[PDB]
């Protein structure tokens, strides 16, 4: 066989590059950042109709001011979330304040490359970390298993990512409202999803300064889906 | 076969091919020499000027161990630094326990045993440096050359790197023409000449000369670098001999 | 038997105004009935508009101030040059002090 | 480094099998046959010694049948050396339970722990599994007389009659034919020997190529006795059933 | 065929790494010899200094392990020095723990047991050396004990090691057939050294100068090596006879 | 913590335990239950150092409950008492020992016999017809020597126990705020609410 | 650095063979012949002293080794592997038995401890099996005289008589004809010398043959007197002269 | 080929392929330039983005008040090495009340990178670093490579198309070295140097990243509207 | 310690060891979970190539983790014991610190976490086991049925099956189970579970095990005759 921490001739870590392929097989997750808030939405993708879709937990709270959406080998995310939550709470204990979204993302990304021959392989899951703090305001980060993170105005990860990212390129502007951003996630999710989009197989969430991180109910998302369909038919 | 893929594996010859492969890395590196003299030793090295942008005099390759030992090496420069760092630890623990500064033969075995240990296991790589070193102790002057296998001997003159054969030939002439001995100040001048002559084997890029020395009379038994007037005097001597 | 503590004396005083704050301290350092120094400052600018003093056993006081100054430095590195607020500094100092709960710094700290 | 020489003993095949466990079972299938038969009033353990030499000391020998405590015994099939490692562990585990609770260990608890040790060698540590299959014969006051077997996978199951080692396919068919639930020990003794006598790779079954043991309540009033048969006692029981 | 890379058995019950370590023994192309007198044990070895730039005084394959024990190595110098340093440490530790000087045969056994471990344990390679230990033991008298990469060791009446070992061995065998005794019946160690050199000259068929040989001598309560002038004095004595 | 008693009769084991929890010059609580159910037919009362008592009781409770789930079987009172003794026997040579004394009252369903075990903090086990820990024994043992009979009923055992509590309330220096009484028999564990 | 070989170097092949154990047994097959015979009043163990060179002193190399005062051992296969096993076997007799019970272990239990060491080299990380088969003869009060064989797998068997190594197949056949349950010790020594002559090719005398017995107690070999219960070692190594005496009346 | 499975293996010509493959990750990284005069030392770094919606990857990291670096290659490895530098700078301050020499900083990085190239299991660092600083012997610029090799220079550049900027600095050597007591003109020379490595893209306001340290100037980084002056 | 990374990524983004552990689950005997209106039922296959068995003492396929939660499985039997033991210990540890028994979701999350840890720990292979965890939360009457698998993913199911020929029985349950109206009674839920196993099993003799779990720690295992009555009833209605 061959070493886990081996470089390819092109200058990339084999195992990191292979984990990125696993993330492409995962269900779609989309994030959009605005001045009124950051919206996070995911494709649930139930493997069978008997599976109770409300138990599919692919959007997750880290603290009151930071949320997280995932895509790929979702089981691998549990320890990453656990670490993020501990890091966020621990920082509040040591400094009597909320922790910066960037500093939280950095703490999660430090786990990423702690593998070799520490854990036996990289994580097979990408994370969209969305949040708010007083300094840099509303923020959206994309945390990879390479240990790298980029801030984004908007970002899609998963199987429909390259198609969704091109759509986000055209649609995003700096003056987007929160309501506009909610519909845009639903719109783009419906385009890249295999099965037909509804309240049971897709989930929305947001983070605002005032109300903090909130996962939307199936009743609330259903009205936004109905509002979206009417607006597209109206022209 | 496959006997060359893993360190510490004997081939059917009785050879450790990984160590022989490390010697190739040494042969690729720049030329470095050592000259034993009357009451001390002289070290010199070729520094290739890759670019105008390199700061002159500020990429020092010769290293001191304790206060009385000089070390120079050819091959993988980081591997040489790792070896000297160990050398300094070995010399420090000797002086801590035994009070006296480490003798050169004692010091030579400390490096030898450490380098030889890196040929005993497949979990480590052999050293990619041949190290020329020595100094002055209670018993007088000593010059040594240590190889990737852990093999070392005492030397009258020593050379390694890309221009080793040119330097060896020039060293052999000094030993024949000076049987009673060579002085310290002479050896500095000769060292310059031999580096300039050995540069003919690496003549695409022009180079920078760096010399150091230990001598009981000239440096009071301590390791010092040759700088300023004494360095320029040695350069001029070497320039005159090539033409 | 060896006693790891000592009393270097001196006294400090902090008052807070509407838009300002003062932290004062005398400059005398002593052991028993002798004067060690007539001018040995023990009130320090720690950066981020935080002043600090740790009066009592001077060795413990210097160690604590040194550690907090270093804590401020690493706060900047780890959190994008963010200004350490006075309330956050205070909580950070509690953890420095309580970290040695069973072999404490013999100091009264004021920031 | 050392990665080059690692056999990777604790991995799955593409089919979802454990290579080393399967090959360890293949090893055990060549070992001398061992049979356990559980009756209503006792248990029989019978085992065939591996191709005996005439100059082997028979009376002071122990290859197949081992005592774990006063109430539990085992019949071995595979590597004897491996079995002895596991036996001394099982002997210790029994005494730890007795020391802790002042009660003799229940048979299943001893079996489970010994089987859990084997399981460990298949999941972690990078070592080869134990090339051993046991038949556990024992008694406790909860379930009474019990027969179990464990194998290198660490999987154990309970039985009324069972064989391990060589020719188990043929042996299990013969046991399945003649076994019945209201059986006595003396009948089970006869069944055990008859089954070995037919499934043996030898020409004729003799006293010197057998180990035999019973666990009866044949002692005086409400107590269990372990009888590891002597050579002369095997010779007599072989004549008494009409094999020789 | 990874059974030839590490120390595990091949299908024919062989350890190829051990066998290849034996071939590393002759990499230096040096022949050694050891013989016993009445009061002494002499060991001699060829000394080849090819490079003119070498300091010939530092070129040596004979080692002073303890005051009483000497050791000559056939094999590469790094492994030789590895074995020497360890033997020195083992001899010192023995004296400290047990209150008397380590015998030659006990040190040989100890180094052999260490060599055995390298043939059984995978991560450690064998040392490509044959160690010949010599002393005048206070119980057993003049002693020669030799160790190899297999972990084998045995005592010797006399011995030889190197590329042309067999020629030297038979030369010595034929002498002990003739003399009818286990040793060199000689009073002074000086003449035992002269015997050793003479029979090496006859076996190898080469002449020696003072700088072509290296001599170690073990007497009661000390082992010492001879200088170039001590050997030259010895060579003169042979020539005048 | 202070008073814990135990009486084994014909068909049951009865455990009485004081309700007071005192720290300093204040009775903090007067309704404290100094017992844990280890299994359906095994009860353990406890008394000793503050904190240690409950920590130890609950630790034993957890282990016995774990055994019960694993084997789907209740451990005998004799087996539970031996397990408890060994834990205390380990403890006494630890860095900080559990300073806890216990009584283990159980009904063995296999033997159809009640059993009472007295174990001190050192790990000293004894089976007894009646037992007590602390200063209580200095009154109750002599009283029970006189009045106890082996063939008594549960109701006779409760009257015998009332006789002990009355004596302790008369002659003990401290107010222990009465006792909680629990009966262990073939039908399991139940609490006497009016005592 | 560090021992990165934490995994088994002996594993099961598809056929169910443990390769390294089989190959270790092959190494034993190549080794020099050694044997053991059990008598009514004693046990004999014997082997040829294969000299590496005639200059080598074969007295210094001891193939037959004392383990306890009443237990001896001989081998076939790799001599260095045997030597370390004798060191470990001697030590384990003290640590795991004599320091606990104040007396030497019985033969069967010491054999069991040696077998354990050899089994561990078959399963532990980064090691090969021992390349030897041992024959261990011994006496103890409650079991009497006994003889055991121990193989590279860690398996052991008790024997009335047996042989291992080079010419073991022929030697075992020879012993089957001569062995009976009424053999005296002297008769067993005689048969041992006859059996060994078949496998030896070169010289056959007391200097090339190594032979020891487990027989009667030897008070003369004890080293002291005064304690009646201490009567001396049952293990005795026969001298070069003692062997040659029995070779004349052969 | 057969000798690139791990860092512990030499090739038959004496090469360490895993180290060379780590060196290749630097060439894929975005361009960064280093240069200095006698009074000041300047880092100029072209930041890279994933797309128009993403942020631009931060290239420059501060190590102390008087020292910091720019990175090119694996950014997490730069974080590990810069964090190690921060600790060593800090150890020098707390224990010896001494600002860490820029030369020693390099020596420490060299020795840290080396250990990873001689042991089984680990891997080489996949990043190149340009360390600038002002210490007791004036301004300094260092080039770190994950082979272990550290080099002190007047100017240099690493990353993709770094040869263009490196040639420019080799011509401009005599000019920019004498820009003493003038920060803005030294930066201008660095901005003009990095411009020689540009293809199709040009220097925009959120693309450029500049840092400076000097005689009476702490290590400070300029991004966003602060670098608009130099476009 | 043995450190080797056994579970690792491949060029196509798959962890083969985890996927090969799923094949071991596919080999294992079938297990089915069906939750009704006021109950959950766990059905399990037992292969009939093993006669002369002792069913008194043979390890049962359904295991109690606590008095209110049960765990059945498909895959390697020896591996399942290790998960069951850890789960049982955690169940008692939760009671000790939280003073409240585990929820079914929490116990599942723990077991699934253990399974995940063995997919990225050095020296270990993944568990060749998928579990069905069923029960009722403390002081709650809503039925809970969860599934876990070697990778470490877990989820809640109205009804689910695992093991050999599970795709056949999942096909059956997908049409026969109504979300709007689950099995109203115990009898209806057991019958649907037995029916679903009868698509795969062979004979309904000593091959089917059934375990019914009801609220407030009310768990009981059905006997041969009780199960045989369902088998007899289903076959008579089938002939139509
Ligand atoms: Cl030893
Ligand atoms: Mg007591």
């Amino acid at each position: 066989d061959r070493g886990v921490s081996t470089f390819s001739p092109e200058g990339r870590l084999f195992q990191v590059e292979y984990s990125l392929e696993a993330i492409k097989l995962g269900s779609t997750a989309i994030g959009i950042a605005t001045k009124e808030g950051v919206v996070l939405g995911v494709e649930k993708r139930a493997t069978s109709p008997l599976l109770e879709s409300d138990s599919i937990e692919k959007i997750v709270e880290i603290d009151r001011h930071i949320g997280c959406a995932m895509s790929g080998l979702t089981a691998d995310a549990r320890s990453m979330i656990e670490h993020a939550r501990t890091a966020a709470v621990t920082h509040n204990l040591y400094y009597d304040e909320d922790i910066n979204v960037e500093s939280l993302t950095q703490s999660v990304c430090d786990l990423a490359l702690r593998f070799g021959e520490l854990m036996s392989r990289p994580f097979g899951v990408a994370l969209l970390i969305a949040g708010h703090d007083a300094d840099d305001g509303y923020q959206l980060f994309h945390a990879e298993p390479s240990g790298t993170f980029y801030r984004y105005n908007a970002k899609a990860i998963g199987s429909g990512s390259e198609g969704a990212q091109a759509e986000l390129l055209n649609e995003w502007h700096s003056s987007l409202t929160l309501k506009e951003a909610e519909l845009l996630v639903l719109k783009i999710l419906k385009q890249v999803m295999e099965e037909k989009l509804d309240e049971n197989n897709a989930q929305l969430s947001c983070i605002t300064k005032q109300d903090g991180f909130k996962i939307y109910d199936n009743e609330k998302t259903a009205e936004l889906i109905k509002e979206l369909k009417e607006k597209e038919a109206a022209e | 076969t496959g006997y060359d893929l893993s360190n510490s594996v004997f081939s059917p010859d009785g050879r450790n091919f990984q160590v022989e492969y490390a010697v190739k890395a040494v042969e690729n590196g720049t030329t470095s020499i050592g000259i034993k003299c009357n009451d001390g030793v002289v070290f010199a090295v070729e520094k290739l000027i890759t670019s105008k942008l390199l700061v002159p005099q500020k990429n020092v390759k010769i290293q001191v161990v304790d206060r009385h030992i000089g070390c120079v090496y050819s091959g993988l420069i980081p591997d040489g630094r790792h070896l000297v760092n160990r050398g300094r630890e070995e010399a420090a623990s000797f002086k801590k326990l035994y009070k006296t500064p480490i003798p050169i033969p004692a010091f030579a075995d400390r490096l030898g045993q450490y380098v030889q240990a890196h040929t005993l296991y497949n979990s480590v790589r052999p050293f990619g440096v041949s190290t020329i070193f020595g100094g002055v102790d209670k018993n007088g002057a000593h010059l040594y050359m240590l190889e990737p296998s852990g093999s070392y001997w005492g030397y009258k003159g020593a050379a390694t790197g890309k221009g080793r054969q040119s330097a060896k030939a020039e060293l052999e002439k000094l030993v024949d023409h000076h049987p009673e001995g060579l002085s310290a100040r002479e050896a500095v001048k000769q060292a310059a000449k031999i580096i300039y002559l050995a540069h003919e084997d690496n003549k695409e890029k022009d180079f920078e000369l760096e010399i150091s020395w230990c001598s009981l009379s000239e440096t009071n038994g301590l390791h010092k670098f040759v700088k300023g007037d004494l360095l320029q005097e040695a350069i001029d001597f070497a320039q005159k001999e090539i033409n | 038997q060896f006693n790891p503590y000592g009393d270097n004396g001196g006294t400090i005083l902090g008052i807070a105004g509407e838009d300002f704050a003062v932290l004062a301290g005398d400059t005398r350092n002593i052991t028993d009935y002798s004067i060690n120094s007539r001018y040995e400052p023990k009130v320090f600018d720690c950066g981020d508009n935080i002043v600090m003093s740790a009066n009592g056993f001077a060795a413990d006081g210097d160690a604590l101030v040194k550690r907090f100054k270093n804590s401020v430095k690493w706060y900047h590195f780890d959190h994008n040059d963010k200004k350490l607020s006075i309330n956050s500094a205070a909580r950070n100092i509690q953890h420095l002090l309580y970290g040695k709960r069973f072999f404490p710094y013999y100091v009264h700290t004021i920031i | 480094g050392s990665r080059r020489y690692d056999s990777r003993t604790t991995i799955f095949s593409p089919e979802g099998r454990l290579y080393q466990v399967e090959y360890a079972l293949e090893s055990i299938s060549h070992a001398g046959t061992a049979i356990g038969i559980m009756a209503s009033d006792g248990i029989v353990l019978a085992a065939e010694r591996k191709v005996t030499s005439t100059l082997l000391e028979q009376d002071t020998s122990t290859e197949k049948l081992y005592k774990l405590n006063d109430k539990i015994a085992v019949a071995v099939a595979g590597l004897t050396a491996d079995a002895e490692i596991l036996i001394n562990t099982a002997r210790i585990h029994a005494q730890n339970y007795l020391k802790t609770y002042n009660e003799d260990i229940p048979v299943e608890i001893l079996v489970r722990r010994l089987s859990d040790i084997k399981q460990g060698y298949t999941q972690h540590g990078g070592l080869r599994p134990f090339g051993v299959s046991f038949i556990y014969a024992g008694y406790d006051d909860r379930y009474g007389y019990q027969l179990y077997t464990s194998n290198p996978s660490g999987n154990y199951t309970g039985w009324k009659a069972i064989s391990v080692g060589a020719n188990t396919s043929a042996a299990q068919t013969l046991l399945q034919m003649d076994y019945k639930d209201d059986m006595k020990v003396d009948d089970a003794i006869e069944l055990a020997l008859k089954t070995l006598s037919k499934t043996t790779d030898s020409s004729a079954l003799t006293y010197d190529r057998l180990e035999f043991a019973t666990i009866r309540k044949g002692a005086n009033d409400g107590e269990v006795y372990q009888k590891i048969f002597k050579p002369q006692e095997i010779k007599d029981i072989l004549v008494k059933t009409g094999i020789t | 065929g990874y059974d030839r890379h590490i120390t595990i058995f091949s299908p024919e019950g062989r350890l190829y790494q051990v066998e290849y370590a034996f071939k590393a023994t002759n990499q230096t192309n040096i022949n050694s010899l050891a013989v016993r007198g009445k009061d002494c044990t002499v060991v001699i070895s060829q000394k080849k200094v090819p490079d003119k730039l070498l300091d010939p005084t530092t070129v040596s394959y004979i080692f002073c392990i303890s005051r009483t024990i000497g050791m000559v190595v056939n094999g590469p110098i790094p492994d030789a020095r590895n074995a020497a340093l360890r033997a020195k440490a083992e001899a010192a530790e023995f004296r400290y723990k047990y209150g008397y000087d380590m015998p030659c045969d006990v040190l040989a056994k100890r180094m052999a047991n260490l060599s055995q471990i390298y043939t059984q344990r995978a991560y450690m390679r064998p040392l490509g050396v044959i160690l010949t230990f010599v002393s005048v033991d206070e119980e057993l008298g003049p002693s020669i004990y030799k160790t190899d990469p297999a972990g084998y060791y045995v005592g010797y009446k006399a011995t030889a090691t190197g590329p042309k070992q067999q020629e030297i061995t038979t030369n010595l065998e034929n002498h002990f057939k003739k003399s009818k005794i286990d040793h060199i019946n000689e009073e002074s160690w000086e003449k035992v050294v002269e015997f050793a050199i003479t029979h090496m000259i006859d076996a190898l068929g080469t002449e020696f100068s003072k700088n072509d040989l290296e001599v170690g001598v073990a007497t009661k309560d000390k082992f010492f090596t001879l200088s170039a002038e001590n050997i030259e004095e010895r060579l003169v004595a042979i020539a005048e006879q | 913590m202070d008073i814990i008693l135990g009486i084994r009769v014909q068909d049951s084991v009865i455990l009485a335990s004081s309700k007071a929890v005192t720290r300093g010059i204040s009775v903090l609580k007067d309704s404290d239950d100094k017992t844990r159910q280890l299994s359906p037919h095994t009860l353990m009362s406890f008394a000793g150092e503050a904190g240690d008592t409950v920590q130890f009781a609950e630790y034993i409770q957890a282990n016995i409950q774990l055994y019960s789930i694993r084997e789907d079987y209740e451990l005998s009172p004799q087996a539970v008492s031996s397990f408890v003794r060994q834990e205390l026997a380990k403890s006494i040579r630890s860095r900080r020992p559990y300073q806890v004394n216990v009584l283990i009252g159980g009904y063995d369903k296999k033997k159809n016999k009640p059993e009472l075990y007295q174990i001190d903090y050192l790990g000293t086990k004894v089976e007894l017809p009646y037992g007590a820990h602390g200063y209580s024994g200095f009154y109750t043992f002599s009283l029970l020597d006189h009045h106890y009979r082996p063939d008594m009923t549960t109701e006779e055992g409760l009257d015998l126990l009332k006789l002990c509590v009355q004596e302790l309330e008369k002659r003990m220096p401290m107010d222990f705020k009465g006792v909680i009484v629990k009966i262990v028999d073939k039908d399991g564990i139940r609490q006497v609410d009016d005592f | 650095m560090t021992d990165r070989y934490s995994f088994s170097l002996t594993t099961f092949s598809p056929s169910g063979k443990l390769g390294q154990i089989d190959y270790a047994l092959t190494a034993v097959k190549q080794g020099v012949t050694s044997l053991g015979i059990k008598a009514t009043n004693g046990v004999v163990i014997a082997t040829e002293k294969k000299s590496s060179s005639p200059l080598a002193m074969s007295e210094t190399l001891s193939k037959v080794s004392l383990l306890t005062p009443d237990i001896g051992a001989v081998y076939s296969g790799m001599g260095p592997d045997y030597r370390v096993l004798v060191d470990k076997s001697r030590k384990v007799a003290h640590t795991s038995y004599k320091r606990i019970y104040g007396e030497y272990p019985p033969t069967k239990l010491l054999v069991s401890e040696v077998a354990k060491i050899m089994q561990e080299a078959t399963q532990s990380g980064g090691v090969r099996p021992f390349g030897v088969s041992l024959l261990i003869a011994g006496h103890d009060e409650f079991n009497g005289f006994s003889l055991y064989q121990v193989d590279p797998s860690g398996s052991y068997f008790p024997w009335k008589a047996t042989a291992i190594g080079k010419g073991s197949v022929a030697a075992k056949t020879f012993l089957e004809k001569r062995w009976n349950d009424e053999l005296e010790l002297e008769d067993a020594i005689h048969i041992a010398l006859l059996t060994l002559k078949e496998s030896v090719e070169g010289e056959f005398n007391g200097d090339t043959i190594e032979l020891a017995i487990i027989g009667d107690e030897n008070p003369d070999l004890l080293g002291y007197t005064g304690i009646p219960t201490d009567k001396g070692p049952r293990f005795r190594k026969l001298t070069s002269q003692e062997i040659n005496d029995r070779l004349e009346a052969l | 080929n057969n000798y690139d499975g791990d860092t512990v293996t030499f090739s038959p010509t004496g090469r360490l392929f895993q180290v060379e493959y780590a060196l290749e990750a630097i060439k894929q990284g975005s361009v960064t330039v280093g240069l200095r005069s006698n009074t000041h030392a300047v880092l100029v770094a072209l930041k890279r983005n994933a797309d128009e919606l993403s942020s631009y990857q931060k290239k420059i990291i501060k190590c102390d008040e008087h020292m910091g670096l720019s990175l090119a290659g694996l950014a997490p490895d730069a974080r590990v090495l810069s964090n190690y530098l921060r600790q060593q700078c800090n150890y020098s301050s707390l224990v010896f009340n001494r600002k860490l020499a820029v030369e020693r900083a390099g020596h420490l990085l060299c020795d840290k990178a080396q250990k990873n190239t001689q042991s089984y299991g680990g891997r080489p660092y996949g990043v190149g670093l340009l360390i600038i600083g002002y210490d007791k012997s004036g301004a300094h610029l260092l080039e770190f490579q994950p082979s272990g090799n550290v080099t002190e220079l007047y100017g240099t550049a690493i990353g993709a198309r770094s040869q263009g900027a490196k040639t420019y600095l080799e011509r401009t050597l005599d000019t920019f070295i004498k820009i003493d007591g003038n920060p803005d003109e030294l930066i201008k020379a660095g901005v003009e140097a990095i411009s020689q490595s540009l293809r199709d893209e040009s220097l925009t306001v959120d693309n450029l990243s500049i840092a400076i340290v000097g005689k009476d100037t702490p290590f400070t980084i300029y991004d966003g509207e602060a670098v608009a002056k130099y476009i | 310690g043995y450190d080797r990374a056994l579970s690792i990524f491949s060029p196509d983004g798959h962890i083969f060891q985890v996927e090969y552990a799923l094949e071991a689950v596919k080999r294992g005997t079938c297990a089915v979970g069906v939750k009704g209106k006021n109950c959950v039922v766990l059905g399990c296959e037992r292969r009939s190539t093993l006669k002369l068995q002792d069913t008194r003492i043979t390890p049962s396929k359904v295991s109690k983790i606590d008095s209110h939660v049960v765990l059945s499985f498909s895959g390697l039997n020896a591996d399942s014991r290790i998960l069951i033991e850890k789960a049982r210990v955690e169940a008692q540890s939760h009671r000790l610190t939280l003073e409240d028994p585990v929820t079914v979701e929490y116990l599942t999350r723990y077991v699934a976490g253990v399974q995940q840890r063995y997919t990225q720990s050095g020296g270990v292979r993944p568990f060749g086991v998928s579990t069905l965890i069923a029960g009722f939360d403390p002081r709650d009457d809503e039925p809970k049925l969860y599934q876990t698998e070697p990778s470490g993913i877990y989820s809640s199911w109205s009804a689910q099956t695992i093991g050999r020929n599970s795709k056949t029985v999942r096909e059956f349950l997908e049409k026969n189970y109504d979300r709007k109206e689950p099995p109203a009674t115990v009898e209806e839920c057991v019958k649907l579970t037995v029916r679903s196993l009868l698509e795969v099993v062979q004979t309904g003799a000593k091959n089917i095990e059934i375990t019914v779990v009801k609220p407030d720690s009310d768990i009981v295992a059905l006997s041969s005759e009780e199960i045989n009555q369902y088998v007899t009833q289903i076959e008579q209605e089938k002939q139509e």
